[PDB]
RNA sequence: UCCUCCUAAAGAGUAACGGAGGAGCACGAAGGUUGGCUAAUCCUGGUCGGACAUCAGGAGGUUAGUGCAAUGGCAUAAGCC
RNA sequence: UUACGACCAGGGCUACACACGUGCUACAAUGGCGCAUACAAAGAGAAGCGACCUCGCGAGAGCAAGCGGACCUCAUAAAGUGCGUCGUAGUCCGGAUUGGAGUCUGCAACUCGACUCCAUGAAGUCGGAAUCGCUAGUAAUCGUGGAUCAGAAUGCCACGG
């Protein structure tokens, strides 16, 4: 570090909205009450949901009923 | 103010700031506040934050602004790949909807040409 | 789009069709019905629908079952 | 020869209930004026009367004692 | 910081018993991450670079080295000298800081997400990434922006090559497709 | 008139209305020292961004650079800060 | 006049680098969106008009009386007014264009119908040269009705505020 030509380093509480309390030293000075964090992590229940294009007769069949 | 994208827009009605989720129209928006029971009036930068957690559990059974546009691009890419007409319009940026095209039907093509 | 109740097809065709079922793999299909639909037991078969004036032939695919025949034969040309 | 750039908005400057005033004397009192899109306004006055610091005020340089600034949306200033 | 005393023991134990190591130093670590965004377009303004150096500095607690045209480009209409570009590279704890923040508050936020890519390596095992927004960050305030300024982060490991270069990251639970 | 290369015949010099280019300047730093540093070019990876911009690591080792021609030099740099 | 006639099915009159005519919706605050609340004329209806009720977010689906009609149905008129929100933004203006679901008429809706729900949200911020209509219940603006018609009006023909 070269003595004050860098801004300011403030340890700031990363209070995620749905628990998961963490802590941390950012450049924001100011606090933060964020959203979903790496371990409320919509990476899976997104990824499985990629199964919604394809398939045109499964469709058909409930639209036949006569 | 941190919804499913991105809510930039405070200062202003609850029902309305909504609207700028891809995916919620001026009346998406009043079955979500209903369901969270939030009054209509409030504007989001007074809105509580124990209440913003109740707005963003709503967005999560409604298919929202992340994963619409790839449902949507492949459905037109679907069509695309088809060589259907509704495809084959697609494919060179012509009216799919039986629309005019002898002097009308701007919107799809842009502005003239000589 | 068409109603609730009973998609609406032809009779002639859905006729050949239960026979090229029946005697599996054979000519492409000569019909002219653009106004039927497709059918989940017809995929691997050639139908040479016409256009206006030919019959320019297919080979239906699965995604080709909530559909009509009539969009898979453009009527006009272009450049 | 000028630069021309896109229309701003129909609002460039508005400022209503705007009073600044330097220690003696009062510059700006009770301001209410408004101007809009290719107005061509001539500030004009006496010395040291508050030109130069009226455009401060809209620029955002110093800030208003009371009355509040709202400035246009596409301004290329 | 709060990754580093993780991996001293850890991430080296999933690692030795997994690759075959009698070393703690076969295994391979991670040591800088470099950080920069070409501005480019920064012919039209300075400010496109001034308020821009402004954002690393925003993000990483450390002044950006402003980067220069090496050789003359006819086509981009640039000669030797322009700033055209600010740097940051990351050591030490400001490197396992930024580290834990990256892929912890400010991954999950990136617009259509659908996994990190995997292929992304040049045959040493080193990452390359990009965000294609900066507002992707809690440094950022959405109204001292201008524009969509994205970034080029290369994360720099000494492994001997890609396939354990996977490795390193997915010990620290890296969101590979 | 002045500078560089060939003719010029392995010391110097050497002609033609022989074959090719340049100069009539610039610089209070572009000079003196003390520190430190090392290019071209291609390949691979990466937001816009591309044949060619910034970035990372590989091959390569001066094919780069020198205030302006050509020749001789230059890493101990004579190049860059 | 064994085809320049007759029958049938599919396609076309709905094309599209462009140019012109006639109109509709607008670029907002004399306004948009909400809530309740007003004051008319004219006309159509029997393989027709369709109550009341029930269900459907909605188009509507079931049952279903009445009317050949100053009797019953289409028939809730809208601008207006009272209160509230919006505070000049490509916006709570604009409603084009595309993606899904559907309702109906009709043997059949892809080429080629209308309407509804959800979503999406494009040009457009008063229009160059130039040109059009109109003298009093007129111009401007607001809705209603009818003929053609199984379905299909931004047109036509009428009616009132
Ligand atoms: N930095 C300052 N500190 C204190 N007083 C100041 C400052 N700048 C201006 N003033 C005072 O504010 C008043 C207005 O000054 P300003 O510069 O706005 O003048 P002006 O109206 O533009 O006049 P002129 O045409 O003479 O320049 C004067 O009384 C001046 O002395
Ligand atoms: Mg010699
Ligand atoms: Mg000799
Ligand atoms: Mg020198
Ligand atoms: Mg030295
Ligand atoms: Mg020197
Ligand atoms: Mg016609
Ligand atoms: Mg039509
Ligand atoms: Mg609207
Ligand atoms: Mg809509
Ligand atoms: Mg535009
Ligand atoms: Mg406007
Ligand atoms: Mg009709
Ligand atoms: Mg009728």
């Amino acid at each position: 570090m070269k003595k004050d030509i860098h801004p300011k380093y403030e340890e700031i509480t990363a209070s995620c909205s749905c628990g998961n309390v963490m802590k941390i030293r950012s450049t924001v000075g100011h606090d933060l009450n964020l959203d979903v964090c790496s371990k409320c992590h919509p990476f899976f229940t997104g990824k499985q949901r990629d199964v919604a294009t394809g398939g045109r007769v499964d469709r058909f069949n409930k639209r036949f009923n006569i | 103010a941190r919804i499913a994208g991105i809510n930039i827009p405070d200062h202003k009605h609850a029902v309305i700031a909504l609207t700028s989720i891809y995916g919620v129209g001026k009346t998406r928006s009043k079955a979500i506040l209903a369901a969270a029971g939030i009054a209509e009036d409030v504007k989001i930068s007074e809105l509580s934050e124990g209440q913003i957690d109740t707005l963003r559990d709503e967005v999560a059974k409604f298919v929202v602004e992340g994963d619409l546009r790839r449902e949507i691009s492949m459905s037109i890419k679907r069509l695309m790949d088809l060589g259907c007409y509704r495809g084959l319009r697609h494919r060179r940026g012509l009216p799919v909807r039986g629309q005019r095209t002898k002097t009308n039907a701007r919107t799809r093509k842009g502005p003239r040409k000589p | 789009r068409s109603l609730k109740k009973g998609p609406f097809i032809d009779l002639h065709l859905l006729k050949k069709v239960e026979k090229a079922v029946e005697s599996g793999d054979k000519k492409p299909l000569r019909t002219w019905s653009r106004r039927s639909t497709i059918f989940p037991n017809m995929i691997g078969l050639t139908i040479a629908v016409h256009n206006g004036r030919q019959h320019v032939p297919v080979f239906v695919t699965d995604e080709m079952v909530g559909h009509k025949l009539g969009e898979f034969a453009p009527t006009r040309t272009y450049r | 020869q000028v630069e021309e750039a896109s229309r701003s908005g129909k609002i460039v400057f508005e400022m209503e209930d705007v009073c600044y005033q330097v220690n003696g004397k009062q510059l700006v009192k009770d301001f209410s004026a408004q101007v809009l899109r290719g107005d061509k306004i001539a500030l004009i006055g006496p010395n040291g009367c508050g030109k130069t610091t009226l455009l401060k005020l809209m620029l955002g340089q110093l800030q208003a004692d009371s009355g509040r600034i709202h400035v246009g949306t596409k301004l290329e200033v | 910081a709060k990754l580093h005393d993780y991996y001293k023991d850890e991430v080296v134990k999933k690692l030795m018993t997994e690759f075959n190591y009698n070393s703690v130093m076969q295994v391979p670590r991670v040591e800088k991450i470099t950080l920069n965004m070409g501005v480019g377009e920064a012919i039209a303004d300075k400010k496109l670079l001034d308020n821009a150096a402004a954002d690393l500095a925003a993000i990483s607690g450390q002044k950006p080295l402003i980067t220069k045209a090496r050789k003359s480009v006819a086509g981009f209409k640039i000669r030797q000298g322009y700033p055209i570009g600010c740097k940051v590279t990351l050591r030490g704890e400001r490197m396992w800081e930024f580290f834990e923040r990256l892929i912890t508050i400010a991954v999950p936020r990136i617009r259509d997400f659908r996994g990190l890519s995997a292929k992304s390596f040049d045959g040493r095992g080193n990452y390359s990434m990009g965000v294609r927004e900066q507002i992707i960050f809690p440094e950022i305030d959405y109204d001292k922006v201008d524009r969509v300024r994205g970034l080029d982060i290369t994360i720099t490991t000494t492994a001997k090559s890609d396939e354990e270069g996977r490795a390193l990251l997915a010990a620290f639970d890296f969101p590979f497709r």
